[PDB]
């Protein structure tokens, strides 16, 4: 139903000092191939 | 806060640090993020993972990031010394941070601070002698709507008061964790006398479209 | 069109703005997100950069550069160097919180207008840099990006229309500075925050050397509906060259400091009478309000009467529209105080590279500390007005230019004030 | 060809693509004042001073970075590039200690020349200076970092020629310190240039300290033996008894650097 009142926004109570990097890292599988410059490093 | 280092017995570079390998799988996604010849960019994630496995950076995490990410180790103590949030020193175990910008003077955060203050016990940089707290003043952080305010680690406790925010800090010694929002009647952001504006409810998809789309 | 404001709930971009509905990808579709996104990524990347620059549409960073001829800035062929589209959401001026709460309710109107972004230019991947305080706000983000990859959204094949196209979050670490573009750019690059200069613009050497646009979140969280519902829809609001909406974020001495979407041309004493529930202690206790944040001058209680909150209005009125973002001081505010508070603001946050900034920016601190105390002779004021003067123009970056202005604007509008302080600490003291 | 021509002071002169407007004044014969750049340095632009205004164009642009294109007319002694100097030098000289007397580049400093020559004559400043912790980098190199502008010629230097990288810039803001942030000796082979590049007396020489000065050293070219290099030197003396060694310009051999030995 039509709800204005109820705050939809309570999944960040359980966050912990883990999240962001442990999604960036379920992430990581599900992208492209990176452009490579020709390099390993700038220094190199 | 200085921006050159002593070799202290408690910060050396003979201090143990190292990663844990879940740690060390999250430093290879957060590497793999980035394009090739271009590995010196993951200075900053790392960093502070590193932060966030340790609490605070000694010189040893720091050459640690320059031996892992193959760069010079000035490159990472430039990075470490220009921002604010790398603790270069061991702070407690909730580093609470009062704003104190135009926005959040005018709305008297200086009741919240001095109410911290003579709560805990100390003054601004200083810590608890148990280490558990750390009260420090810090410059705007997005939520000027929602001023006074301040933040506990990755936690934003709004719309505070003298009384709330000591109940705040009670519950944190108990070992409870509050819930980071607002403490008055608003939610998020509305206006505290109801929603001025959005009252309707939204049209849903295929709404306006132009046409030959 | 000539009286501009109450902006109609079916013409608000930002539904679910305040958080009361949905904001994963059930609650996004069921508002009209992701509709039909594989026909705008079809249609043409010269078609949507036609439809951006029919809109009006002008850079809600705070510069107001129209977002057409900059994304066009990047349509031309590859020479084998990438190019990426990288989202800014830093947010470190004081005042502004429209985009902490665009990432916190509506992160997937964000990864839409991030996708069209890159089809527009032919961007390869997004970079999203976010604050480093805004924890919550990137998991949220994060948890949305995920959320769009696994239904096929982005990613391979995004949407069933044959483009390639990642999008990347970064976090920051606490620096204000880090929101100018080019220092963007070098924070992503594993570097300080310090500013580039221009040129090379970021089209031609960005991030990593490759072709790059920063763009902030307002300018990109409505294209989708921008050529969804057309470029005519967001460019019949708002006067000549301030067309479409403006998310408002009113703070201060007020009633209800809220954050609310308008008309580009609303009056601001009808702004703040209808959405701030009025200044506190009525409308003749205003003292003073600050346009757009902390860059931008201050304007007084009589100017501050008869003027639109859009860019053209407040250019003429010696001030800028800046972030959109209203400070409102009363009777009861050291003014002075709050002006000093800035300089001080403005002196942290400074990365010292050139040095009118690095020395001046101290040193207005230092006058300005001694001019709240007011211990100081009248000549100094116009001393101050020619330091402000000798920054403002200087500097690599634009944060010399945002810390003179609030110096120059409280000269301008409040010597006096200034005069009868310093005098009566003259009389108080010998 | 591709020569294109720009307007330094109404006098027209043909330049390369990609020159900046510093090479054109020098192409011409005027001298931009420059603390930042250096020829061989990488391209840094955060000291300011060559600030420059090309006509009919309300913003100065940096003469050691921007680059020039056709029909700009560069207005290199106007009213407003003189007021941008002007401020430029007086927020330069606001922090500087008045360590003159005391200081071995006095009598050859180029922030002392230009500020003679380009600057202001008074001071409106009337609050207390800053003050930064010295440090240390070898028995070579005398370090007083309250002189240190941080122009970065020390970290370009040691980044791009010397190659070692162990100079950086610690901190934001007025307490930005140029250092190694470690008790760490910077020992190359080539540690005397950045004695050589520093505009200021904040990089001295340790050997040479309070012995001369620099007006009255007798300067005599000579060759130097140390190495098979056959670098050429400037060997100044004072009254019949050798004072210190200098690099002299060969852009065939040893353009502007000499080894630390032969130093
Ligand atoms: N939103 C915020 O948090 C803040 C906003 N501001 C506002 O930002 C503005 C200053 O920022 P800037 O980026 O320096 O503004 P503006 O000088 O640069 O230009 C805006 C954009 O247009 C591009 N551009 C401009 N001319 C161009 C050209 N000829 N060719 C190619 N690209 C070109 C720039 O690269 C940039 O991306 C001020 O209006 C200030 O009030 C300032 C501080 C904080
Ligand atoms: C010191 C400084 C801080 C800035 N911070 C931000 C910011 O936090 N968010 C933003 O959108 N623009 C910020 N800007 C403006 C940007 O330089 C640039 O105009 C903006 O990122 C893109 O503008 P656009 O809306 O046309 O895309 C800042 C500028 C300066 C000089
Ligand atoms: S104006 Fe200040 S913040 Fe901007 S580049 Fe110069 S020193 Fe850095
Ligand atoms: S470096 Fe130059 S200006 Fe500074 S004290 Fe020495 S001689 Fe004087
Ligand atoms: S010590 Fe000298 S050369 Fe080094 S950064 Fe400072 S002024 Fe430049
Ligand atoms: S001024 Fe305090 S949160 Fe912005
Ligand atoms: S010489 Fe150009 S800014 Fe320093
Ligand atoms: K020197």
């Amino acid at each position: 139903p039509f709800d204005n009142t109820t705050y939809k926004n309570l999944q960040h109570h359980d966050y912990s000092t883990y999240t962001f990097l442990d999604l960036n890292l379920d992430l990581s599988k599900f992208r492209m191939p990176q452009p490579s410059s020709g390099r390993e490093s700038p220094r190199h | 806060a200085l921006f050159v280092h002593r070799d202290t017995p408690k910060n050396n570079p003979e201090t143990p640090f190292d990663f844990t390998p879940e740690n060390y799988k999250r430093i290879e996604a957060i590497v793999k993020n980035y394009p090739e010849g271009h590995k010196a960019a993951a200075v900053l994630p790392v960093l502070d993972l590193a932060q966030r496995q340790n609490g605070w950076l000694p010189i040893s995490a720091m050459n640690k990031v320059a031996e892992i990410l193959q760069v010079p180790p000035m490159r990472v103590y430039e990075v470490a010394t220009f921002y604010t949030m790398y603790n270069r020193k061991p702070v407690g175990k909730y580093h609470i941070q009062v704003c104190t910008t135009t926005p959040c003077m005018l709305r008297n955060s200086d009741s919240i601070l001095e109410a911290i203050q003579k709560k805990l016990g100390i003054k601004v940089g200083e810590t608890t002698p148990d280490k558990l707290f750390t009260l420090i003043e810090v410059e705007c952080l997005g939520a000027c709507v929602n001023a006074p305010m301040v933040q506990i680690n990755d936690n934003y406790y709004e719309d505070l008061t003298p009384k709330d925010i000591e109940e705040i800090i009670d519950e944190l010694k108990a070992g409870k964790i509050p819930k980071p929002g607002p403490r008055s009647g608003r939610f998020s952001c509305e206006p505290a006398g109801g929603l001025t504006s959005l009252t309707e409810p939204p049209k849903g998809p295929g709404f306006g479209v132009q046409a030959g789309l | 069109k000539t009286s501009f404001g109450s902006l109609k709930d079916e013409d608000r971009i930002f539904t679910n703005l305040y958080g009361r509905h949905d904001w994963r990808l059930k609650g996004a579709q069921s508002r009209g997100d992701w509709y039909k996104t594989k026909e705008i990524l079809l249609k043409g990347p010269d078609w949507i950069l036609g439809e951006v620059k029919t809109s009006g549409l002008r850079g809600r960073g705070g510069a107001g550069f129209p977002t057409g001829l900059k994304w066009s800035f990047m349509n031309k062929p590859s020479d084998g160097r990438p190019k990426y589209l990288v989202v800014n959401a830093d947010e470190g001026e004081p005042g502004t919180c429209k985009d902490r709460e665009i990432i916190r309710h509506d992160p997937h109107k964000l990864v839409e207008g991030c996708l069209v972004g890159g089809r527009a230019m032919g961007a390869r991947a997004a970079y999203i840099y976010i604050r480093g305080e805004f924890y919550n706000e990137a998991s949220n983000l994060q948890v949305a990006i995920r959320e769009a990859y696994e239904a096929g959204l982005i990613g391979k094949n995004a949407c069933g229309s044959g483009y390639d196209f990642d999008v990347f979050v970064v976090r920051g670490a606490g620096a204000y500075i880090c929101g100018e573009e080019t220092a963007l750019i070098e924070s992503i690059e594993g570097k300080q925050g310090k500013p580039r200069l221009k040129p090379p613009f970021p089209a031609d050497v960005g991030v990593f050397g490759c072709p790059t646009t920063v763009a902030n979140v307002e300018t990109v969280a409505v294209s989708p509906t921008i050529c969804r519902r057309g470029g005519a829809w967001f460019a019949s609001f708002g006067r000549e060259r301030n067309s479409g909406t403006k998310l408002f974020n009113i703070s201060g001495h007020v009633n209800n400091p809220c954050t609310v979407e308008e008309e580009m041309s609303v009056p601001l004493k009808e702004l703040i009478e209808k959405h701030a529930g009025g200044v506190t202690g009525g409308w003749d206790n205003l003292l003073a309000v600050i346009p757009g944040g902390s860059s931008t001058p201050l304007i007084p209680k009589s100017v501050c009467e008869t003027v639109l909150m859009d860019f053209d209005a407040l250019i003429q009125a010696q001030t800028g529209l800046g972030t959109a973002a209203v400070i409102v001081m009363d009777r009861s505010t050291d003014i002075v105080k709050a002006i000093a508070r800035l300089i001080e603001f403005y002196k942290h946050e400074s990365c010292g590279q050139c040095t009118p900034c690095r020395e001046g920016v101290d040193w207005m601190n230092k006058v300005m500390a001694r001019f709240v105390r007011g211990d100081a002779r009248p000549a100094e004021i116009d001393s101050l007005w020619e330091i402000s003067k000798q920054i403002e123009g200087h500097t690599i970056c634009a944060l010399g230019d945002g810390a003179a202005w609030p110096v120059q604007g409280l000269i301008r509008h409040f010597r006096p004030e200034l005069e009868e302080r310093m005098q009566r600490f003259a009389q108080q003291h010998q | 060809s591709n020569l294109i021509e720009v307007f330094v002071d109404g006098q027209s002169v043909m330049v390369e693509p990609g020159t900046t407007v510093l090479q054109a004044c020098e192409k011409v014969g005027m001298q931009i004042p420059r603390f930042c750049y250096h020829e061989r340095l990488s391209v840094a632009g955060n000291c300011r001073m060559c600030l420059v205004e090309i006509e009919k164009a309300p913003k100065v642009v940096a003469a050691c970075a921007m680059p020039v294109m056709k029909g700009w007319n560069i207005l290199t002694n106007s009213e407003k590039t003189k007021k941008a100097r002007e401020g430029v030098m007086e927020f330069l000289l606001a922090n500087h200690p008045l360590d003159c007397p005391i200081c071995d580049q006095g009598g050859e400093c180029d922030l002392q020349d230009q500020s003679m020559m380009f600057g202001s004559d008074r001071s409106r400043f009337l609050e207390g200076k800053r003050a930064v912790e010295d440090k240390n980098i070898g028995p070579l190199v005398k370090t007083i970092m309250t002189r240190c502008i941080q122009c970065t010629r020390c970290i370009r230097f040691a980044s791009e020629i010397a190659g070692v990288d162990d100079l950086g810039t610690t901190g934001r803001g007025n307490d930005m310190q140029v250092g190694t942030y470690i008790e760490k000796m910077f020992m190359s082979e080539l540690s005397g240039n950045i004695i050589d590049i520093c505009p200021v007396g904040a990089l001295t020489s340790k050997p040479y300290a309070f012995t001369a000065r620099p007006w009255e050293t007798r300067k005599t070219e000579s060759i130097d033996v140390m190495d098979a290099v056959g670098s050429n030197i400037v060997v100044s003396t004072r009254t019949g008894e050798v004072m210190r060694i200098l690099p002299r310009m060969h852009e065939d051999i040893n353009e502007e650097w000499i080894s630390d030995k032969t130093r």
